[PDB]
DNA sequence: ACTAATAGATTAGAGCCGTC
RNA sequence: UGACGGCUCUAAUCUAU
């Protein structure tokens, strides 16, 4: 129910990550942006993080 | 020159709204929809049927890695995946000593011994159910490999395999018992003569432990997953004419119909029994007014109206003398689309490149009242076909009635994920036929129970 | 050094999404603090967020 | 009239007190169960 | 009856442990907070309370 | 009268496997 | 019964000499 004219003013100037229509683009673009922004992380978990 | 029309594969919902397509990974990252506080583990077996659980039961709490997680994925553990407490607590070890078993196993009359072996098990289970204090949610009968090695093919007509009689005798008690085996639960310590065990369950110890955990999960009232495309007010019926060639009279051939409804409450039930065998897998008109009515009585009182459409699946086509009775019992507001599904038609296509089968979801329509659905085959999710060659695409025909064949094709591609017995991408035939068959194997073995529409958990 | 991922979210509801997100984020190897999970008890609730 | 001593009732972790109300309120039950599934019926008003 | 806006200044900033809705979850959060802060403690024994 | 009759047409257990 | 495949071995049934 997030109408674009009702979102916070600081939010609209930034590309929001979509979790509504699927979790798929939710955590992916969370990590995809992290991969492009070189956010620090440790190891790759067990089983190569599955 | 002919083409193969494609329909998209529907997905399956999970915990707090999230909707993935694979049941393998949509459950690990999300968890089951309906959370339950804990499952009490009741186990009965021999001396070797207990230390195996004392190995396995807490083994799936910790994550275990297979050879490769891409093809045989690991699971973080029961608490981390299924959001429940299931450990060595509430254990109801009820030792049936081998000498006690041997004193009943030593009998050679398999027509009598096989019934006797189950009678040793049920009498304890119902006693604990009624005349005891301990509470068990799902019972784990760990029958050793020797018990079902020999007992394999009024109270003796049941099959040589004790699978049917054991579960059919609890219909009076309605306790959900998960039949187990030593081989399926003790893969590590079982070794053959040459040094290579026959059952190579090591790599499957991922999604196999998914099956055991999810089978014990749903039987406790839980909801591991639900379909995210099942339409509203629509009933998906399925009857498999199961042979009642268990007693001395072969005059009985009773089907076990069942339904998978919109709300996720698939109330699998019992059909009607009557003298129609001549070897014809059809039921007389008088009994038809008792099956579909009981099917619809169980739903009209539940929701308050008639179903929108009844997808009556079957491996056997419906004759007019059978379908005519269906007309008066059902209202005209629902179109009874009898989808005779056949897996014996000889259609097999191969690809000029690639060692895999055709991508699933393809629906090669033949005419307005025929189709060919590759519900079994290659997939883009697990990138592995659920078969070894291209199977028969499930011949889908509106045997009686008129409707859009395309609307029919998607729902069969939807009744393939809700397999609350395994952990696969999907099934090759609709669950409206597999779960309608497990009733027949269990229920029709015994002919002295006027059973309610018990769900699959009791079977 | 700035290392914890700040999940600025509503306390009662978005935490459950974060109990999916952060718990997965810990699973992915990311460092996460939240006003529910990593918030130590007995601290200045307004001042701890500023730190 | 010889006096017969008041008996004892056990509670959680094998402990031994004398009041059913007091012991449970402070100690708890012996066996450890996780949750209780409450199949509830009745009239529509009675649900409230 | 004591609203969260009537809390005295000595503990206004301090993250309180909720007990109004349920005493059990407050007791649990008491336990986890002490474990996270490495609060000195002996083995659990309710006989001392008895 | 039905007495057989050999096929098409569909069926399912039911062993035998693999259990990609 | 952990399960979903795959055919295969047998049998059965109705359309018709």
């Amino acid at each position: 129910q997030l109408s674009y004219d009702d979102i916070n003013i600081d939010i609209v100037r930034l590309n929001a990550i979509d979790f509504k229509m699927s979790w798929a683009r939710g955590l992916k673009d969370i990590l995809e942006a992290f991969e492009k922004q070189k956010v620090p992380k440790e190891v790759a978990d067990a089983s190569k993080s599955n | 020159m002919k083409e193969l029309i494609y329909i998209e594969e529907p997905k399956i919902l999970f915990a707090h709204g999230q909707k993935c397509t694979d049941a393998r990974d949509g459950l690990a990252l999300f968890g089951p929809l309906n959370n339950l506080y804990g499952i009490k583990s009741g186990v009965i077996g021999t001396k070797q049927g207990l230390k195996i659980f004392r190995d396995y039961l807490d083994h799936i709490q910790k994550p275990i890695y297979n050879s490769n997680s891409i093809t045989r994925p690991m699971f973080p553990g029961f608490e981390a995946v299924f959001d429940c407490k299931w450990e060595s607590t509430g254990i109801t070890f009820k030792e049936v000593t081998n000498e006690d078993i041997g004193k009943f196993l030593y009998n050679s009359s398999t027509h009598k011994r096989t019934y006797d072996l189950v009678s040793l098990f049920i009498d304890k289970i119902i006693s604990a159910n009624k005349n005891e204090d301990e509470n068990v949610d799902v019972w784990f009968v760990i029958v050793p490999d020797e018990i079902y090695k020999y007992c394999r093919p009024e109270t003796y007509n049941y099959d040589a395999q004790f699978h049917d009689q054991f579960k059919a005798r609890l219909l009076k008690h309605t306790i959900p018992t998960q039949i187990f085996r030593e081989s399926t639960l003790a893969w590590r310590d079982f070794k053959n003569a040459f040094g290579l065990p026959i059952r190579d369950f090591s790599k499957i110890e991922g999604h196999l432990a998914w099956t055991i955990s999810t089978a014990a999960f749903y039987k406790a009232g839980g909801k591991p997953w639900k379909l995210s495309d099942v339409r509203n007010g629509v009933c998906y019926l399925g009857l498999v004419y199961k042979k009642v060639e268990k007693s001395k009279n072969p005059r009985n051939a009773c089907c076990a119909a069942q339904m998978f409804l919109d709300n996720g409450d698939g109330t699998v039930f019992k059909g009607e029994v009557g003298p129609w065998y001549n070897g014809q897998y059809h039921l007389e008109p008088k009994e038809a007014k008792a099956l579909l009515s009981q099917s619809l009585q169980s739903y009209k009182e539940q929701i308050g109206e008639y179903p929108k459409e009844v997808f009556i699946h079957a491996k056997t086509r419906f004759n007019h003398q059978e379908w005519d009775a269906f007309l008066e019992v059902t209202p005209k507001e629902t179109n009874l689309v009898g989808v005779t599904i056949s897996k014996t038609k000889p259609l097999k296509l191969y690809k000029t490149e690639g060692d895999y089968t055709i991508l699933r979801g393809n629906a090669y329509v033949v005419n307005e009242r025929s189709a060919f659905l590759w519900t079994v085959g290659y997939v883009p999710k697990i990138q592995t076909a659920l078969s070894m060659e291209v199977p028969n695409p499930l011949f889908i025909e509106i045997n009686k009635g008129e409707a859009d064949i395309k609307q029919v094709l998607k729902d069969i591609l939807s009744l393939t994920k809700l397999n609350y017995n395994a952990c696969i991408f999907a099934d090759g035939e609709p669950v409206t036929l597999r779960f309608a068959d497990k009733i027949g194997e269990i229920l029709t073995a015994s002919t002295d129970i006027k059973t309610p529409p018990l769900a699959f958990k009791y079977y | 050094m700035r290392n914890k991922i700040f999940i600025s979210h509503a306390t009662p509801d978005d935490n459950d999404f974060t109990r999916w997100l952060a718990l997965k984020l810990i699973g992915l190897g990311y460092e996460v603090w939240c006003d529910i999970l990593f918030l130590d008890k007995g601290v200045d609730f307004w001042s701890n967020i500023e730190k």
